[PDB]
């Protein structure tokens, strides 16, 4: 995985060039970012449990997903759901520390889709989930580091499609 | 960075990163501004610390310029020079990233059998470390001098 | 069931089953009659069986369906109804296939995780089973209520 | 996998049911018919190498295929063969046991098809002597039971096409 | 052939040829020559060494031409001689490659369960390899002989 | 793997054939040329680390290749790239001394071809680079011994394509 400053090195490095004003500045504004970055994380750590609670009753329950039939159904799979929630949750917070998503294509995304497709898992309805623990994590960090986790929670979605 | 070292740490083992991660990453930040200046030096002189430490490196080292060495003419020399500007390069990547990690992937792993297959004399190219190194210390403070210190260290040490 | 069991243990040794396995396999066929009537009882009962053992659960705590409680008002008691019946009918598939490994599969994998995330309270649920296994009983034999009981306790013991 | 009494129970469960008339009355077909089973499974297991020995006799060998240059010349190639038909029969009997073939999609049949082609097995001159062993098998446990049998050897035979 | 089984054991250890290994092929093809005749000879009189040794086969072991015995009749008397040419032939690839390993890789891999399954008795088998080691050294050179010897024992001790 | 006495068997015994009069010619060619391929291999076993170093400095370096941004980029992909070359010359020479190219196929090329395009390898580059050391090994073996070298290096050549 690459995070904000590491990435910037290897597009100076792919040009063999020293870190330039653009460079530079690039990571001046990751360090200035770093402080808000570690505050949205610990407060996300600490309600990690109840995010994904709140974001499951708002899309999932009390639907077909749930009921005899569904891809909720039976207790092993609505485990496994919250359970992919959970990775959701924690890689993007991992995405959002680090100011650059090449974590969620390497150990979230990488081959995801297709397994979803194998076991039948509904992408649509996994996708509003995830929508839904936006919403409620923004509520949570505030408006700047809600944005900022919504980059990555919108990220893990297009990977999904 | 101690950032994705931290996140790698924390995924192997199925969590969110330590209040004591967390804090480290914080102060990692805090830190950026004295570590960019620090690379700033460096690049801007970076023409003048690898002129000098090739000079005073021929001083030491004579046989790599002379017959039947490595650096033996104007082409050998100026690609010699070509590499201590690379790890130059190398070395301020290090600094702003906080660790020597940017040194290692692109310019240590594998260093032994690239240099051997060229023939190139690999405790010369530490000693052109040592002699950059030099130069690029006096145009820092004794503090930034002294935190610039360990990423030429290693260089110099893992030059094997 | 013992069939897919010994089965799966025949072929992980590479080999037919063995005479005790094929009659136990005997035995088991044999006893189907006996344990489809036990099931056919709890099915032609469950929407009383569940009622009563409900009421006997809110007695037992009243926290449940009082402000506060994970089961609190119409909906939320009508929803804990509905999933002690999701046990009644999986416990009636248990009976049928000899062992409680249908129980298992469709609702006891990963329980704690699902309820813990609800908030509603695993205990709480292991006495609604054991009220639904004092409401069985009743309406079976000596013979029946102690075979069937296995099944219900299964499920007591592993609500953790 | 499933036996026929777990197969009617996800059947129900997917549902959400209890167990019905038509449900009741399928388990009780197979119980009453769990004895002819087991009998025939001694039967079967106290033959394998015979039916298997016969099996062959009757449709490969003294053929191109045992001669060099078939798939069954060289010792490693015909003990290979003839392993495939102790497995064949050993599953086929799984299967006639549980009263159902989930296990043979399950550990048999599984990428057979491809690992045939890639190797250069005949999969015809394989289903060949299956319907061989069917044969040997029926004139061994009876007709009733050899109907039984022969719907797994069938199974299999339809998965390698 | 000792250099198949070479360059095997080389790569496993990422290396080229010892010079022991390379010596040890260049002694190998200096007896190409020798082992050629060896083969040519076998393979001239094949028809010979089949036939007697399948006429003092059966003189050791009437049982399996007799009634109840697995060559009994002209077709599986046949079938049994057509066994004996498949393992001279098999001995003659042996003796050119310098080792058995063509006689494991196409007649002795897996060779119980072909000969279990048929019913053939396989010590009655190793015994026909007998008889033609017999027949087959007395068309050879003593010194050809005893290199041969060691082929014809391989298949005998394997016949397991 | 073969070499060149086991492939002339398995193609007799393919025909379940004894060996006739051009498959002992075969064998004989091959025991005639038995210490040249020992020699050569020894020289080349000598200067294995040279042959490389000539091949490389004479087609790949002061190139687009060894910037920044290309292949042979970063000192892990100088050594990586150099690591095959040492491959190829080792089986190379595997593959003179059996006098038959099977081991390059059994475990050189397989799925060699995907892996280049996978990671990025440049496939002509490669292919320079192994013909650059075909001239280098040539010159140092001699004709007849270059010369047969040269069908392995092609072999490994067209399997990369
Ligand atoms: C929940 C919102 C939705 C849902 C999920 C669901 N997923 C599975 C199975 C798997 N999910 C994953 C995903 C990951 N595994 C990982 O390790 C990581 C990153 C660390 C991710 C993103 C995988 C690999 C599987 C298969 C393996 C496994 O079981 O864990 C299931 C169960 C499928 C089954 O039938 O067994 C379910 C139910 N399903 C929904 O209905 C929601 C919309
Ligand atoms: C100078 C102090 C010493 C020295 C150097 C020297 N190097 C070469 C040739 C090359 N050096 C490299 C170096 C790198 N490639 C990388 O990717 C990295 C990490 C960023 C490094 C450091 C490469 C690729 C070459 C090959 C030439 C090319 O660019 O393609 C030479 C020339 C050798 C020759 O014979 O051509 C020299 C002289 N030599 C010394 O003696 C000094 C001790
Ligand atoms: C009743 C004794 C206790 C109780 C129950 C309770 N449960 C819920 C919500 C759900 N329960 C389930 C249960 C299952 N799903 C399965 O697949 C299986 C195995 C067959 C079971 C047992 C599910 C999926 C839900 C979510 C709702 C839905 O159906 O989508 C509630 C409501 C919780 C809420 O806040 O909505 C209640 C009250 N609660 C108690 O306190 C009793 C101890
Ligand atoms: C015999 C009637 C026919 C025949 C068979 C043949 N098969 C192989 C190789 C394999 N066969 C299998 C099949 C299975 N393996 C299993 O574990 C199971 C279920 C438990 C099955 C059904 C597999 C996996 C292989 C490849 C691995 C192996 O060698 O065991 C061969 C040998 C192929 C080779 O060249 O090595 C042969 C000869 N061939 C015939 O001619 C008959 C028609
Ligand atoms: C003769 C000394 C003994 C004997 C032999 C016997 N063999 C068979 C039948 C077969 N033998 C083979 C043998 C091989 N197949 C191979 O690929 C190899 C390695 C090259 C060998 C050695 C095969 C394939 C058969 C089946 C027939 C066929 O060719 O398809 C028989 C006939 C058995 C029968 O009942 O038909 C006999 C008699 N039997 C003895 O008793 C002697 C001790
Ligand atoms: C050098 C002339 C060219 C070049 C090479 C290059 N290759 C890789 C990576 C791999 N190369 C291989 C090839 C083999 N591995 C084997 O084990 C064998 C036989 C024993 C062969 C032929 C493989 C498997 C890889 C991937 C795994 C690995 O890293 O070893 C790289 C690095 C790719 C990367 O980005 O990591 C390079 C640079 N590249 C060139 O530019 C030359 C033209």
């Amino acid at each position: 995985m690459q995070d904000a400053i590491t990435a910037v090195i290897n597009s100076s490095d792919v040009q063999g060039k020293y870190l330039d004003g653009s460079a530079m500045e690039k990571l001046k504004a990751y360090f200035q970012t770093g402080e808000l970055r570690v505050r949205a994380a610990t407060t996300i750590s600490a309600n990690a449990a109840e995010i994904v609670k709140d974001a499951v009753a708002k899309s999932l329950l009390y639907s077909d997903i749930t009921r005899p039939g569904g891809n909720m159904y039976t207790t092993r799979r609505y485990a496994a759901c919250i359970r992919d929630l959970d990775y959701y949750l924690r890689y993007s917070t991992y995405a959002m520390l680090a100011g650059d998503p090449s974590i969620l294509d390497e150990r979230v995304l990488n081959g995801l889709k297709e397994t979803y497709n194998s076991l039948g898992v509904p992408v649509g309805a996994t996708v509003q989930a995830i929508q839904a623990m936006k919403e409620v994590t923004a509520t949570l960090v505030g408006a700047d580091a809600g944005k900022e986790m919504g980059v990555y929670f919108d990220y893990i979605c297009s990977g999904l499609s | 960075s101690i950032v994705t070292k931290s996140i790698v740490n924390a995924d192997a083992e199925a969590r969110y990163l330590s209040p004591g991660e967390l804090d480290r990453i914080k102060g990692f930040v805090t830190s950026g501004e004295r570590r960019l200046r620090i690379a700033q030096v460096l690049t801007e002189s970076r023409e003048r610390i690898v002129k000098q430490a090739g000079d005073q490196l021929f001083q030491k080292r004579p046989d790599v310029v002379s017959p039947g060495g490595n650096a033996y003419g104007e082409e050998m020399t100026a690609t010699c020079l070509r590499d201590m500007d690379y790890y130059l390069r190398l070395i301020t990547y290090g600094v702003v990233a906080g660790d020597v990690t940017p040194i290692e992937e692109i310019g240590l792993v594998g260093v032994r059998e690239m240099y051997n297959s060229l023939g190139t004399p690999i405790p010369a190219v530490a000693e052109a470390v040592r002699c950059m190194k030099s130069v690029a210390s006096s145009l820092l403070s004794g503090e930034d001098a002294a935190e610039a210190a360990s990423y030429f260290d290693y260089v110099v040490g893992a030059m094997q």
